[PDB]
C-alpha cells in the first residue's frame, strides 16, 4: 500500500497520506479528521485485510492522525502510488504541487497562500493550513500533497470539486512528522 | 441530517455517502447540506448510503 491509497476505518473511507517510521517501527499518516474516534483501520471496503490501529489524532486545531501497523505481511512503499518520496519540505506561495487520493486520482496544481484558517464549524477550527487551487472530493482526506520527491501536506478540506474547479487546504506534514518523532523513507 | 447551519464555506473530505433526491450520491454531509443551500432549498435527502 502507498500515499494516495484508500483506507477504511468503522465510519467511513479516507486515504493513506505517507508511509513513515521510528526506528523499526512502520506506521502511517492521514488526516486527524479521519483518525479521530477511529481504532483499528482496514486495506479494503470488505475489511479483511487490517492494516493498524490509531496511534495518534490530532483534530481540529491541527489536522493530523497516525496509524501503527499491525500488519507484518503487507508491503509498505515509501511512495504515492509509484512516485518516491525522499523528503519532506516546507511549503511555499506558487509552490507546484500535487495531491493523490482514493477518489479522484491524482491532480496538480499551486500552492496559493499559507497559514490559512478553515472554519469547518461547530467548533472544528483547523490553523496554519496551506492553501492551493488543487481540487479534492470525499474520500480523498488525508491523501499526500507532493512535489517531486518531496512530501508536503496531508489533505483536509476544501470546496468545489474536480469537474468544475475547487480549492483544497492541506496540513503541513513537516508538522506531523515533528510531532510523533517519524521520518519519511 | 439537518442542514440549518449551512452554508459551510468548507468541508473535510472522508467518505461516507448519502443519496440525494436527484440520485446523485453525496459523499459526505457537509458535502450534501452545501447542495440543499445552493439548491435553495429544493434538494433532499432519498436515504443514507449510495444512490
Amino acid at each position: 500500500i502507498s500515499g494516495g491509497d484508500a483506507i477504511y476505518s468503522s465510519t467511513g473511507r479516507c486515504s493513506l497520506g505517507f508511509n513513515v517510521r521510528s526506528g523499526s517501527t512502520y506506521y502511517f499518516l492521514t488526516a486527524g479528521h479521519c483518525t479521530d474516534g477511529a481504532t483499528t483501520w482496514w486495506a479494503n471496503s470488505a475489511r479483511t485485510t487490517v492494516l493498524g490501529t490509531t496511534s495518534g489524532s490530532s483534530f481540529p486545531n491541527n489536522d493530523y492522525g497516525i496509524v501503527r501497523y499491525t500488519n507484518t505481511t503487507i508491503p509498505k512503499d515509501g511512495t504515492v502510488g509509484g512516485q518516491d518520496i525522499t523528503s519532506a519540505a516546507n511549503a511555499t506561495v506558487g509552490m507546484a504541487v500535487t495531491r493523490r487520493g482514493s477518489t479522484t486520482g491524482t491532480h496538480s496544481g499551486s500552492v496559493t497562500a499559507l497559514n490559512a484558517t478553515v472554519n469547518y464549524g461547530g467548533g472544528d477550527v483547523v490553523y496554519g493550513m496551506i492553501r492551493t487551487n488543487v481540487c479534492a472530493e470525499p474520500g480523498d482526506s488525508g491523501g499526500p500533497l507532493y512535489s517531486g520527491t518531496r512530501a508536503i501536506g496531508l489533505t483536509s478540506g476544501g470546496s468545489g470539486n474536480c469537474s468544475s474547479g475547487g480549492t483544497t487546504f492541506f496540513q503541513p506534514v513537516t508538522e506531523a512528522l515533528s510531532a510523533y518523532g517519524v521520518s519519511v523513507y | 441530517v439537518d442542514c440549518s447551519e449551512y452554508p459551510k464555506p468548507a468541508c473535510t473530505q472522508e467518505y461516507r455517502p448519502l443519496c440525494g433526491s436527484d440520485n446523485k450520491t453525496y459523499g459526505n454531509k457537509c458535502n450534501f447540506c452545501n447542495a440543499v443551500v445552493e439548491s435553495n432549498g429544493t434538494l433532499t435527502l432519498s436515504h443514507f448510503g449510495k444512490c
